[PDB]
């Protein structure tokens, strides 16, 4: 199947309350596997998996070390882009990065990412030729023609189709047997009667993982694109999702209705009538 | 492994 | 350059059981945010923060209580109201 390893970089500034805050995490297929925080206590490469506590401590100092490099450069970029935008010095402003791959079953790479965001927005980010960038407004187009003279990149595209998934080919054989972790649903539905016509049939889905799902009410055959309200699907605490899906319905008239819980975990999807 | 980042 | 966090408040397991309850706060920037959950109660632990491809921001709070009958609370501040959201329950 295919995989991917990406980063998610953050750097925001408190004029007035010291240096930056700045953190790196790491994703092995949307799974987060390493953190780098500058506010802990002792800032270190943590492990955030349990696999992970394979790698030598060489590989925590190494990461660790270059995490200190990347901090001191992005406490520039923040100065840099106050410049280039000639904003008031008194603000917050956050720097965003994603950087990653995602390879293929053949263990070639499929997507390359490197891409900025300032304030919340775009800032410029390489395209998926990994030779050109796109800029999002002038500020940025000063980035792009330094990049382009100092053949960013290239080194870019080097990084990413060589260095980046070698790693990660040798993270999948660590936490592979973990990642494949399958929990199926636990589907229930629950009734409300609602002032003063109807009912509220409530389908539930619970202790599931991964947290793509998908939840429909049936009224006898179709699907109900309407009248249903939906959550999004969100976290128990405990490494398991939560969802619900629900409709209202006249009375004595809900047997008529089913829900159906759609997951990977199921060998067939769930039938739940009330 | 994260790469190296360079300036803006 | 500024967005509404959406929240969800609930419970981990479905009147006296070992439930952990839970603030989860999406959908919001800048990351400053500050969360609250009788009323007002401490030992609140927060998951460490993440983002998500669309840049915005995501966190996780959760207390550990014992329900029955009370109440139980959730207050965000954040830039982007001009006065905390409060939010309830069931």
């Amino acid at each position: 199947g295919p995989h991917s390893l990406r980063y998610f970089v953050t750097a925001v500034s408190r004029p007035g309350l010291g240096e930056p805050r700045y953190m790196e995490v790491g994703y092995v297929d949307d799974t987060e596997f390493v953190r780098f925080d500058s506010d802990a206590e002792n800032p270190r490469y943590e492990p955030r998996a349990r696999w992970m506590e394979q790698e030598g401590p060489e590989y925590w100092e190494r990461e660790t070390q270059k995490a200190k490099g990347n901090e001191q450069s992005f406490r520039v970029d923040l100065r840099t882009l106050l410049g280039y935008y000639n904003q008031s010095k008194g603000g917050s402003h956050t720097i965003q990065v994603i950087s990653g791959c995602e390879v293929g079953s053949d263990g070639r790479l499929l997507r390359g990412y490197q891409q900025y965001a300032y304030d919340g927005c775009d800032y410029i980010a390489l395209n998926e030729d990994l030779k050109t960038w796109t800029a999002a407004d002038m500020a940025a187009l000063i980035t792009k023609h330094k990049w382009e003279q100092a053949g960013e990149a290239e080194r870019l595209r080097a990084y990413l189709e060589g260095t980046c998934v070698e790693w990660l080919r040798r993270y999948l054989k660590n936490g592979n047997a973990t990642l494949l972790r399958t929990d199926s649903p636990k589907a229930h539905v629950t009734h409300h009667s609602r002032p003063e016509d109807k009912v509220t049939l409530r389908c539930w889905a619970l202790g599931f993982y991964p947290a793509d799902i998908t939840l429909t009410w049936q009224l006898n055959g179709e699907e109900l694109i309407q009248d249903m309200e939906l959550v999004e699907t969100r976290p128990a605490g405990d490494g398991t999702f939560q969802k619900w899906a629900s409709v209202v319905v006249p009375l004595g008239k809900e047997q008529y209705y089913t829900c159906h819980v759609y997951h990977q975990g199921l060998p067939e999807p769930l039938t739940l009538r009330w | 492994s994260i790469i190296v980042f360079n300036l803006l | 350059i500024q967005k509404t966090p959406q929240i969800q408040v609930y419970s981990r397991h479905p009147n006296g059981k070992p439930n952990i309850l839970n603030c989860y706060v999406t959908q919001f920037h800048p990351p400053h945010i500050e969360i609250q959950m009788g009323k007002k109660i401490p030992k609140v632990e927060m998951s460490d923060m993440s983002f998500s491809k669309d840049w915005s921001f995501y966190i996780l709070a959760h207390t550990e209580f014992t329900p029955t009958t009370d109440t139980y609370a959730c207050r965000v501040k954040h830039a982007s109201m001009a006065e905390p959201k409060t939010v309830y329950w069931d």
